[PDB]
């Protein structure tokens, strides 16, 4: 009765509400791509380090 | 994606992930330094080995 009146009135008279995707964007985090896929740095090239190291530590066995 | 009702940004980040699906490529850098190190190391290793082996029999 009154159930029908409200049901009818509500359903009919509102069935669109605001909904803008752009407004949503403000409220959410932005996708941005990773940075620095940097390849590892190469170090201690040559036996220069090794010859230095054999000499450098006097105690090679004591 | 089926949770989101605003889906057309889940399609965006899906495509961003699949775009950037290489997230960083291969690193093998131990192929120049490892061999140099190995030559000096091997030389010293063999020298010590031979010296003490000689001494053992002595």
């Amino acid at each position: 009765n009154v159930i029908q009146d409200l049901y009818l009135r509500e359903l009919k008279d509102t069935k669109l509400a605001p909904s803008t995707l752009q407004d949503a964007e403000g409220n959410v985090k932005p996708w941005n791509p990773p940075q620095k896929p940097n390849l590892p740095e190469l170090e201690l090239q040559g036996p220069e380090a090794l010859k230095a190291y054999t000499e450098q530590n006097v105690e090679t066995a004591h | 994606r089926s949770v989101l009702k605003n889906t057309s940004v889940i399609d965006k980040i899906e495509s961003y992930v699949k775009q950037y699906k290489p997230v960083k490529i291969d690193a093998s850098k131990q192929l120049q330094v490892i061999e140099s190190f190995e030559k000096h190391a091997m030389t010293n290793a063999k020298e010590t080995e031979s010296l003490v082996s000689k001494e053992l029999k002595d």
